[PDB]
């Protein structure tokens, strides 16, 4: 326990703000600098700004207001960059829900939400939110500066999958996001060299980090396209064309950009990396190495968005060989993780417990459920903790490694499967590149597993 | 200090108690003062000066020395009835930053007795 | 008639912060003023001298002169209700540093009740443009909803005098020698219930001081603000109704978990001003005078409960108070002052939570929505208001300045707004117990956290090692002669060996009763 | 705690100390200040000193009733 708070305990780097502030002072101080580049064009931090805040002047004249929502769904690109600051700028809370996602998921959010405006390609008054189009609410008066907010409030709403049937809306406050964000910027050290890539969908909270880290940092958020979501191809470019130096990715996505060859897809200018939201395979700093800068600088991040972009840093310089899967590392900075037992209890080191996250960068809740966040989060003699339901265990170190869910993790007809020991053995064949295991619908509840092969690329 | 945390008696020593653990002997001590344990006319001049005010302000019988402001009719809004009453029989700049830190009326005496 | 310009008592409340000018008075030496700061473009100064020295004419309470624990009517006061600064001829940073030299005296200011001046309207025509309308009203004259009462008359007055209704009839004497009369077999009735509770009453809220209450000659409050969203405020105000709550108890009960969660007793005092409208004329919600009363709530806040039990006990210790709030807070206190226990409510909590907006319509219309404010209430630490700002609502927090550690009322309350919106944004059955501010706990696990240097041992073994390395070296000295390591553990283990001659053995117990 | 829970080290005293103040609780072991109820008050806020952590003596010798209402157990 002595260990356990140390690490828990570790104080906020939190400059306690509303999330957007540092952007307008970088865009105040330098309105020349790159804030963003794009397709071919470029954005200037004194551009986004006055266009953010136009958005934001649109949005007070459509009675967007204090902690008020809105539904953001715009092609990636500094339209959709400016809509989210104008939003926040107008003191309102984002709801990313970005436009490949069907309008299926989106109509049931559409009113969880409580979302009394979206933000779109499109004016549509008569629409569930009355809809606006971004370039009609960039034709609105600038609001000289943002909107006031203290942190408190509400910045983003980022929803979960439609995996969950109904979506939840992740409430995160500008305290929550800005705790993180600091506590990631000074390890990261994010400069005015530094040029982002947002690989991010906007309804990823890594996109967060994109806006408000590499934006108040003044460090240029480099985009692909929205017709570029999955080109690995455009995201070597970028890195290439738009020197981007801090990568940000779900591991996938950096998986994507490595399964294309070093002499067509030059990293060396990746200053350092941030892995997150679902497993890095073990080996993955092993590959990345050579492609990315010298220092190449792998961070891999832990926790879901109820704890803002993320709750843990595991720094990789390289693989110590007992991991099985990349750690979560200590806690971030003003952020903790208990583990727990079933009964909220923590448990002690190497017992495998849910894992609870608590401190400055707890969401808010959801978003229209206060019913299902007092299940989600909860409060003990240690204060607020979000419990994810994620599995996982201390080591004597404090490191706290990742195992799972409370979902995947289950009895079936019998023992608890380790699927992430599926996935392992699996991957420990030889010409396997990743796989992965499920539990099934019908009566028999079956296992189910899948397997990936690798192709080793040659002339 | 305020009226509750007075020493409403006082004792000394020429060097506290110790306790057989080291400590000052504070059980000791509260216990000696516990067993070193075990009202009065008008007579001054600003006692009766004070009584022809505290009197016509309360409406009850100041007969005491030792009448105390609180309990007799403590209020503030009393006390600005004192306070023209006294300011009248004196005209002395009486306040309540003076009289309730001395609330009981042989310790006001001495307030009357500066003439300030 | 207690007729219009005839000297009459203070009604209740108004005794208290008449009281609280007095500079020996306990945390006293100022008005029980709310200042207002708007903020609007460009208004007309003559519409606005217009209209204050319209609502003086219009409203007798408004031209009140204080002396002697009375009030007593002018006609027309002796000096002026509007504070015009045209300082559109500045430049606006000279403007904004001299406007804060005005805006710290003006709000931190002893209005001149005893001159008629309860109501000092005011401008700063800030040379950016922009007209800084400022309100001083000496709540002396006037309950807040009173106060928004002003607001409605003057943003009538400067839109359209024309419009101004009627000259609302009913004295506020004439109400007084009715309302607290007809009041006073509640008076008394609640008395008995008080009087009964005075030992078993609660303190003050024991919140940490760097100041202790009497010891400092000027209260300079510091408002510490929360504009909560119209969104949270529709969460709060559905969980309220989903519990059956006024929104008021909500706030209220969640404050008093604060306060309970930063008082040394979970138990205490804190006051709520009741805005009473219980005289039978239409216009007494449209007279803009002091008929609040204040009530003493001793409220009681158990850990464990979930905030829905706590608010809706919270909201019955409310309900239930005011029906002995017939009895005033100020001469309850009196009463335990008379029974010699000094017993306050330093902490007010002052829910001007109606429907329509703080600020009245026809107001916000005129120049604004409510920019800034500060009140300056005597004998309270801590005057936390509540105030509909659009369709969201104003937390304000009007702390005194050095009376509290510095920061604690800013962290305190970012305690209490994360917890108000942890009640938006969580089911009120979660535990009604706060976090502690996370910075704070997380020191603390630091504290507590420091690794065990215990090469754990039993309490022995360095000594009988330390004998076996250096036998001859001196570890006791006595009157002259000493003892070596080795002289010490062997006289120690043939002690040990006649120890277990004498049937001890390991953990079971020995006297030792040995002079030194 | 067995013989302390402390050390303020005093080098020179501050002048807004009132009394000397326990210092950082020592190595392996910790304080909480807590509620009536156990539940930990905010920093300033006065309440009662339980000592935790590998310190702590077991209890009262023959006296387990005493050692339950003076020792308690928390997921702290
Ligand atoms: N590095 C990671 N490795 C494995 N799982 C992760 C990782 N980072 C986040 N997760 C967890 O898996 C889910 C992904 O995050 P999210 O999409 O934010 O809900 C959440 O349950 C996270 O706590
Ligand atoms: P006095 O005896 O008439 O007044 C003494 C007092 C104890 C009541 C006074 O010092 C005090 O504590 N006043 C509190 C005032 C207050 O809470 N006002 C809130 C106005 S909404």
């Amino acid at each position: 326990q002595a260990r356990r708070a140390l690490l828990n305990g570790q104080p906020a780097c939190a400059t306690a703000r509303t999330l957007h502030r540092d952007f307008f002072l970088r865009a105040a101080e330098a309105p020349d600098a790159d804030a963003l580049l794009y397709r071919d064009q470029r954005v200037t931090r004194g551009e986004l700004a006055e266009r953010a805040l136009r958005i934001a002047g649109g949005l007070r004249e459509a009675g967007v207001r204090p902690g008020d929502a809105v539904e953001v769904s715009l092609p990636r690109g500094p339209q959709q960059v400016a809509a989210v600051f104008g939003v926040l700028a107008a003191g309102a809370c984002y709801v990313p829900l970005d436009i490949d996602q069907p309008p299926a998921r989106r109509r049931l959010i559409e009113e969880a939400a409580g979302v009394c405006l979206a933000i779109t390609e499109e004016d549509d008054p008569q629409a569930l939110p009355p809809r606006l189009d971004v370039q009609r609410l960039l034709r609105g008066p600038a609001l000289a500066a943002p909107v006031p907010l203290a942190p408190q409030a509400s910045a983003y709403v980022i929803y979960t999958s439609g995996s969950t049937g109904v979506p939840k809306g992740v409430e995160v406050s500008h305290a929550a996001a800005i705790n993180t964000i600091d506590a990631l910027l000074d390890l990261l050290r994010v400069n005015a060299s530094d040029r982002l890539l947002a690989v991010s969908a906007l309804d990823f909270d890594l996109s967060v980090f994109d806006l408000f880290g590499g934006l108040g940092a003044g460090a240029s958020l480099v985009l692909p396209a929205q017709e570029q979501a999955r080109d690995a191809a455009a995201w070597a470019e970028a890195i290439q064309r738009h020197a981007v130096s801090l990568w940000n990715s779900a591991p996938a996505l950096l998986e994507m950009a490595l399964s294309l060859p070093a002499s067509q897809a030059d990293y060396r200018s990746l200053r350092a990396v941030l892995l997150s939201g679902d497993w890095v395979a073990l080996d993955l700093p092993g590959r990345l190495r050579p492609r990315c800068a010298e220092g190449c600088r792998l961070h891999v991040l832990g926790g879901a968005t109820e704890a803002g972009i993320w709750s843990n840093l595991q720094s990789v310089d390289t693989v110590p060989p007992h991991w099985r899967s990349i750690p979560y590392g200590r806690p971030l900075p003003g952020q903790a993780y208990r583990v727990v037992d079933t009964h909220g209890r923590d448990v002690p080191d190497l017992v495998v417990g849910e894992l609870w996250i608590g401190g400055a960068s707890l969401a808010r809740g959801y978003r229209n459920d206060p019913e299902l966040s007092a299940r989600r989060f909860v409060h003990d003699a240690q204060g607020r903790w979000y419990r994810t339901g994620d599995r996982g265990r201390y080591w004597g170190d404090g490191t706290l490694e990742f195992l799972g869910r409370v979902d995947q993790q289950v009895k079936v007809r019998g023992q608890r499967i380790e699927l992430g020991e599926v996935e392992a053995a699996l991957c420990a064949q030889a010409g396997v590149e990743s796989a992965c295991a499920a539990v099934l619908g019908g009566g028999v509840a079956s296992l189910g597993a899948v397997l990936v092969p690798r192709l080793a690329p040659r002339a | 200090l305020p009226q509750a945390m007075r020493p409403e008696r006082l004792w000394c020593l020429p060097s506290l108690p110790l306790n057989g653990n080291g400590k000052v002997d504070r059980r000791r001590l509260a216990e000696s003062m516990t067993r070193a344990l075990g009202a009065e006319e008008p007579l001054e001049a600003h006692e009766q000066a004070l009584a022809e005010c505290w009197e016509a302000v309360l409406k009850r019988p100041v007969r005491r020395r030792e009448a105390s402001f609180f309990s007799l009719g403590g209020d503030s809004l009393l006390a600005t009835r004192l306070l023209a009453g006294i300011r009248e029989r004196f005209g002395v700049r009486l306040g309540m930053a003076d009289f309730y830190r001395q609330p009981t009326l042989a310790g006001l005496a001495r307030h009357l007795q500066v003439q300030t | 008639a207690q007729d219009r310009d005839q000297p009459f008592e203070l009604s209740s409340v108004q005794q208290a912060y008449w009281l609280g000018r007095g500079a020996g008075e306990v945390l006293g030496n100022v008005s029980c003023h709310a200042f207002l700061e708007f903020r609007t473009r460009d208004v007309d100064p003559q519409r606005l001298a217009a209209a204050a020295e319209c609502v003086r004419q219009r409203h007798p309470m408004l031209r009140a002169r204080f002396l002697d624990g009375r009030q007593q009517i002018l006609p027309t006061p002796p000096l002026s209700c509007f504070d015009l600064q045209d300082w559109r001829t500045l430049q606006v940073d000279e403007a904004e540093r001299d406007w804060q030299a005005l805006r710290d005296w003006r709000a931190h200011e002893c209005l001149a009740v005893e001159r008629g001046q309860v109501f000092l309207l005011g401008l700063v025509r800030m040379p950016g443009g922009e007209d800084r309308l400022w309100l001083s009203l000496d709540l002396l004259a006037a309950d807040v909803e009173s106060l928004r009462l002003l607001l409605a008359e003057l943003g009538v007055a400067y839109l359209a005098p024309e419009r101004l209704a009627e000259p609302p009839a009913l004295h506020f004497a004439d109400y007084l020698a009715h309302r607290a009369a007809q009041r006073a077999e509640a008076a008394a009735r609640a008395r008995d219930y008080w009087l009964e509770r005075l030992p078993r009453l609660p303190d003050a809220p024991a919140l940490p001081l760097a100041c202790a209450p009497e010891s400092i000659r000027q209260p300079r409050t510091r408002r510490l603000a929360f504009q909560l969203s119209a969104g949270e405020s529709r969460r709060l105000e559905r969980l309220a109704a989903q519990h059956g709550v006024t929104l008021s108890s909500v706030f209220g009960c969640a404050f008093a978990l604060v306060l309970a969660r930063w008082s040394e007793s979970a138990e205490f005092l804190l006051n709520v001003p009741l805005f009473d409208r219980h005289a039978d004329d239409p216009r007494i919600g449209e007279v803009i005078a002091d008929f609040t009363t204040l009530l003493l709530l001793e409220c009681r806040m158990q850990a464990g409960v979930s905030f829905a039990e706590a608010v809706k006990s919270f909201q019955r210790n409310l309900h239930g108070a005011i029906d002995h709030a017939a009895f005033p807070a100020l001469e309850v206190l009196r009463e335990a002052r008379r029974q010699g226990q000094p017993r306050s409510a330093p902490v007010v909590f002052a829910s001007n939570l109606g429907e329509e907006g703080f600020v009245p319509a026809a107001f916000r219309d005129a120049f604004g929505d409510l920019h800034d404010m500060l009140s300056q209430t005597p004998q309270v630490w801590l005057d936390h208001q509540l105030y509909r700002v659009g369709d969201g609502i104003l937390l304000a927090w009007d702390s005194v300045v050095g009376l509290f550690p510095e920061g604690l009322p800013e962290t305190m309350f970012e305690a209490y707004v994360g917890l108000l919106q942890r009640l938006c944004d969580s089911a009120w059955g979660q535990p009604a117990d706060l976090p502690l501010p996370w910075a704070q706990q997380a020191r603390r696990a630091l504290l507590n956290g420091q690794p065990a240097c215990a090469t754990a041992r039993t309490l022995h073994r360095d000594f009988f090692l330390r004998a076996a390395e250096a036998p001859d070296a001196d570890a006791l000295l006595y009157r002259d002669q000493r003892v070596t390591r080795g002289e010490l553990a062997e006289r120690a283990l043939r002690i040990a060996g006649g120890l277990r001659e004498a049937g001890v053995r390991p953990g079971d117990a020995v006297e030792v009763s040995l002079p030194r």
